[PDB]
């Protein structure tokens, strides 16, 4: 049967599926210590972000602007990245890291950062000897790519600076893994399949802290984990575990090129499959087995999947859209528990990447039904091809496609980024064994209550 | 006198934007320097004039697509970010349409990528016959010339009518000057393009109300009540075609002077149409707009009736709220026009004390007002930031906020709970009913168990667990 | 304001909330390692429970019958009960316990089960030298009590045969744990912090893992991890905590009677502040402190609850059925987060028994709204009170109730036993600060997919 790739036929966009490459470097820069990105540009490309995250999160980040506004936009805005610059330094004697994003407006007016990076160190040396404040060019204009490549491209650029700083040293023992951008209860869950394959790993971004407590002393603990020295280190890691293709592998290959750090790029470990491969990878770099507790855990998420893959999913037609990463990855996974993934959406202009994804064959040669791929979607083309007749009977998304999935009265399981729709997804782990027993109960959670409402059967949920 | 706060050492042209209010002052010697120019890296809270003009103003109509010229961004960030329902099943909340500038664009001219995305939108939604393009921050400044694209667009398409905006985020220093551009604009090419059938002797625009949460729907059920007709509400559950029709007529009765003052002061320069400052927020306030409205029109009883049946629905719930919420403290920062709405309001009705108020894009304008009402002792503050937060909150040391979600999530970490200020917890807020409905709020956000759980630290053995009674109205 | 208890009003009942006696007993003695019940009466009172625990868990326990017939109803079971327990211990070489349960047929025509337990530990003896098989008398009549009251029971009887077997030895340094009628995510729950605490203690019972994987060496792990070993222990123990007043606490007074072990009662740890108050007990009978570890968590679940309760459950009107500590403890949540319980179910006839709960004075002091506790309860009576007119905004309850919340329009949690009717809930607590996040989580996407499914002011959900 045939996965045929498809670009978008329209010009425009009719909801987007992501956001610009500016709010991806945002997003990468969050996730480290001591650091507050500053996006130079007008102040909506800077407050709208940080609602963003608001939204996905339910936390305050810290993010700032350049407050690029006429003057600057036809004389140059150099002044305003200087002064952003020297008072967030000022006013923040705990900063470290200030990747300096650029924006739509200041790509097209061509200003110089890296002019700009050295005028403001020479600036900040002689005004505060005793502090080393990173600066990181991060060139992110809008009108190319997504936010997903705005992510990696801020990574790459920030693990560049620490890198070049600090250079290759003595060799730590660890692996760099890069989980692409995944949510915190992710990142608990590698976090936690390390330490019982014993082996230590830095996770980057170590986003775990997002999810902050509300404490007695009033402290304020909603920050990134990853240091200055747990990047600078990266440069001395036994291996690279990339998990993600186009959110962090770029970053592993520099490591690999510059510091002759091996990358190992994995299918994202959505589902079964995927995660049984990561680990076997994990086992083939570092010597170490992969120990009973994580074939128990497999074994208890496989339970779970088979008491709904032959009764509740089989045949069901199911439309993903996200990140390219998780698209592949739960296509895979919703053909392991007997879903029909026929409909596969991603959203920016990198097809010509895309088509050579080998998680694309991978699919061709599993897949007993058509999927239609359409790269460069906006959500519009879900909801046009429900009006014209395609049944769905689950969509799996984000939650900026939920008006899509109510008017047509399909149920909807809420992945990816951002789920602001419902509580505590940020959570839950979406990767891994838990992870997949976790989406599997989603998905059987919304049909359940789907059946009921709408009065579909819904006398069978008694003995199954 | 004017304040500069430990935080603000280093950047000590703040104390020219901070007056905390002493007795016996002249407040004519303290007024906050307002709508200038923003600090770079401060984290102030301001947003961009294209926000002004889209998320704000334009977006809030129930039957136009909102024509983003420019890379995709933009647009996303303006989609399910606001709380403006419609009576037609939402269409402005559940849409947004980028022209999706790549390279290629920058370089070589936008303009027939916007011209094929216009007639794409209108091919693909054939019910929908408005449109309003805005320029953002790249379409600006590569000049791309989008009024001249709009006229050949209706000279193909004889079915639809658009409206241009030049509002790059960049212009002026906040969503400010989108207010100003659209206003303008609009009085400038669309009113007075289309007329509508008068229904009424008594006939009213609402001017600078938005909808939020069914404001605008709860205030028509008073126009309805009194036989006045509403020619256009400018723009809370809106269609472009009223606005249209707006030099029609009698009255203009503002809320939001600050986003559309311009349209009322034009639209009296031009037409005649006298411009009526109203409260539509708080209790007693809109007993007052209600009555110079019926005095307006010659019609004083309908509105002592509509006054009285009001308050024997509503007067004895926001009385039990008064009651628990009197002398409590509440710091608001929002845009602006709320400070001035609410800081004597809710001391009036509640009983609350305004200790802090903070204004993203207030005008000096708007400083005068909230000054005339305030209280000594309060900070008033234009163009806050983060870091002044956390010192105000120390020096003031608020019951409640009300403010945006982000800011909300910070302050709890502080143990202060948080209304909405700008789309509301449970709403709608403004009217009689609507005022309850925010003292409700506050209620719940300040009497609140988990507060008080979030203080114990249960490793003090010194330290109990406490229990705490909460009352409803 | 007036927290009322008041009976059903009706002799008969329509749509029971809880099974009888032998049940409650059943699930006892499924929890222990090597034991195998053998319930004494016709054959629907066992397979019936085999059913009903394969409907909440998904798995099968092992459970045998006497197989009452018409001869043994007209001159006596015993040797239904001696044939039983042989058959069993011929043909399981590895069994060690058999709780002797009886049944409304057997409780009327008085078999002797003490004197039926005395032939078969003789027979026991002969045949199988090097065996020991604890035989416990477990009275369960169904015309008193329901399945609460037969868990008791049964857990009681147990622990008073294997003790009365070992009785005292060497001081343990342990804690005895009688969690009461919990899921396997409620010990798992447990089990960490008491880790966390560093505090050595059993749990009885140990029902982790009843959710059990799926092997690649087709091994079955479904048991009860409580040994014989660790119930006889119970007489060494430091001390008792007894989470549960109906469901565990008499075999603490027992033990308390028997060995001088002091045993102590606590309000079932639902919400913050029984939790809080728990971990208190805790630190004052070991001498650990708390810590930081659970400050944390507590922590993360006041933050989660907290952009939850003011926006979306303020004044909504709840009512609760389950068993009795669910039930009360449940409420104290429910009154934490601004929710409003007004109207309590307990389905048993123990009333005597709870209108001297503690906790009733506890809500009869906090409370600020009118509650009906009504007992001997079924599920009728909250059918006919929504149907005269009770406004309801949520229900909180087991799966057999899903057709009333299904029909009045009412989303439904899904607590207490059994949850059938969707997915993964034995693996998700319900108690502690883990717990008390995940419910108000529920809560919430529970609201959430309500106010989708009837547009009921969806749009809302974007910026809480
Ligand atoms: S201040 Fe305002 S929101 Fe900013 S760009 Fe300018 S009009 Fe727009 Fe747009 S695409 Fe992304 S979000 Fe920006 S970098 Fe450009
Ligand atoms: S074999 Fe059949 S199901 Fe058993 S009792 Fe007899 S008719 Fe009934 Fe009833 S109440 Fe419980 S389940 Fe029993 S112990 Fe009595
Ligand atoms: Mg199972
Ligand atoms: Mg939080």
């Amino acid at each position: 049967a045939e996965v045929k790739l498809s670009p978008r036929d329209r010009e425009g966009i009719i909801n987007p599926m992501y956001d610009c490459q500016p709010a991806g470097a945002q997003y990468a820069g969050i996730g480290i210590k001591d650091c507050i990105p500053l996006v130079h540009g007008g102040q909506g490309c800077t407050m709208f972000v940080r609602l963003l995250f608001a939204q996905h999160f339910k936390e305050n980040f810290d993010v700032a602007s350049t407050s690029l506004h006429e003057e600057s936009a036809v004389f140059g805005g150099a002044k305003r990245v200087e002064e952003g610059v020297l008072v967030l330094a000022r006013r923040y004697p705990n900063l470290r890291v200030i990747p300096i994003i650029t924006t739509c407006s200041t790509e097209v007016i061509g200003d110089d950062i890296e002019g700009s990076i050295r005028v403001c160190n020479r600036a900040l040396e002689a005004e505060f000897p005793d502090r080393k404040i990173y600066l990181a060019p991060v060139h992110t204009p809008s009108f190319k790519g997504s936010h997903v490549t705005g992510y990696a491209e801020c990574v790459k650029s920030v693990f560049k600076t620490i890198t070049d700083a600090h250079g290759k040293g003595q060799p730590s023992g660890k692996l760099n893994v890069f989980p692409g951008w995944v949510n915190p209860g992710d990142v608990v869950l590698l976090k936690r399949y390390f330490k019982e394959m014993d082996v230590e790993a830095n996770i980057y971004m170590d986003t775990e802290d997002f999810d902050s407590p509300m404490l007695p002393n009033k402290s304020i603990e909603t920050h990134g984990r990853t240091t200055v020295e747990d990047i600078a280190d990266s440069a001395n890691a036994l291996a690279t575990l990339s998990l993600a293709r186009y959110e962090g592998n770029t970053t592993g290959e520099l490591l690999q090129k510059t510091f002759a750090v091996p990358n190992a790029l994995v299918n994202t470990p959505y589902g079964i499959k995927n995660t049984d491969d990561m680990l076997r990878k994990i086992a083939e770099v570092t010597g170490k087995e992969i120990p009973e507790s994580l074939v128990r855990e497999r074994g208890i998420a496989l339970d779970a999947l088979a008491d709904l893959a032959h009764m509740f999913f089989a045949n069901k037609k199911v439309a993903i859209f996200g990140h390219p990463d998780l698209v592949l990855g739960l296509a895979q996974f919703c053909m392991e528990v007997e879903l029909e993934p026929v409909l596969l959406l991603i959203g920016d202009d990198q097809g010509n990447k895309y088509k050579k994804d080998p998680r694309i064959e991978e699919l061709k040669n599993t897949a007993h039904f058509d999927i239609e791929i359409v790269h460069n979607a906006d959500l519009w083309e879900l909801e046009k091809r429900i009006n014209a007749g395609l049944q769905l009977d689950l969509i799996m998304g984000h939650s900026k496609g939920r008006y899509v999935a109510i008017e047509a009265n399909i149920p909807m399981v809420r992945v990816g980024f951002p789920t602001f729709d419902r509580a505590g997804l940020y959570r839950k782990p979406s990767i891994g064994y838990q992870g997949a027993m976790e989406l599997g109960e989603m998905i059987a959670n919304a049909m359940f209550a789907h059946m009921e409402y709408t009065r579909n059967k819904e006398w069978i949920l008694n003995t199954w | 006198p004017m304040v500069l706060l430990e935080c603000d050492k280093d950047i000590p042209e703040r104390q020219k934007h901070i007056y905390l209010k002493a007795p016996n002052e002249d407040t004519r010697e303290f007024l906050p320097i307002a709508n200038a120019a923003t600090i770079p890296g401060t984290l102030s809270e301001r947003g961009c004039a294209f926000c002004g003009a889209k998320l704000v103003i334009g977006g809030v109509l129930k039957d136009t697509i909102q024509m983003i010229h420019g890379p995709l961004g933009c647009a996303y960030d303006t989609w399910h970010t606001k709380r403006y329902p419609t009576d037609n099943g939402h269409f402005n909340m559940k849409y947004v349409w980028s022209t999706d500038m790549k390279e290629s664009h920058v370089v070589f001219g936008g303009e027939k990528r916007l011209e094929k995305s216009m007639h794409e939108a209108f091919d693909e939604m054939p019910d929908i016959k408005r449109m309003i393009v805005y320029t953002t921050c790249p379409t600006a400044l590569i000049g791309d010339d989008i009024k001249a694209v709009a006229k050949k667009v209706m000279k193909d398409r004889p079915d639809v009518d658009v409206f241009t905006v030049e509002c790059p985020g960049f212009s002026g220093v906040s969503q400010s000057k989108g207010h100003h551009v659209l206003n303008i604009g609009w009085i400038n090419e669309k009113v007075e393009t289309m007329e509508k059938e008068i229904t009424s002797e008594y006939t009213m625009n609402f001017i600078g109300d938005f909808n939020i949460q069914g404001d605008t729907q709860l205030l028509q059920t008073y126009w309805d009540r009194l036989g006045i007709q509403v020619v256009a509400h400018f723009t809370g559950n809106g269609t472009y075609d009223d606005l249209r029709c707006m030099h029609q007529a009698q009255l203009n009765v503002v809320n939001c002077a600050r986003s559309s003052g311009y349209i009322a002061n034009e639209l009296k320069k031009r037409y005649g149409i006298p411009r009526l400052d109203i409260d539509s927020w708080g209790f007693n306030y809109m007993a007052e707009g209600i009555r110079k409205i019926c005095a307006f029109f010659g019609i004083e009883e309908k509105g002592e009736e509509l006054i009285a049946e009001e308050y024997a629905k509503w007067k004895p719930k926001l009385d039990w709220y008064k009651e628990r919420l009197q002398g409590k403290k509440m710091a608001i920062w929002t845009g602006g026009p709320r400070l001035w709405h609410w800081t004597k309001s809710v001391e009036d009705d509640l009983g609350v004390q305004v200790v802090a108020m903070s204004s993203k894009f207030g005008h000096e304008e708007d400083f005068e007002k909230v000054i005339a009402r305030g209280k000594e002792g309060t900070y008033y503050i234009d163009d806050g930031n983060e870091l002044e937060f956390f010192e105000i909150i120390d020096l003031v040391k608020p019951d409640v906020i009300f403010t945006g979600p982000r800011v909300g999530e910070l302050v709890k970490k502080l143990h202060i709970p948080y209304v909405n200020g700008h789309g509301y917890h449970n709403g709608p807020y403004m009217g009689f009913e609507g005022f309850v409905n925010l003292a409700r709020d506050m209620y719940n956000a300040v009497h609140n168990p988990l507060r008080h759980l979030a203080a114990v630290d249960i490793r003090d053995k010194s330290q109990t667990t406490p229990v705490i009674v909460r009352g409803a109205a």
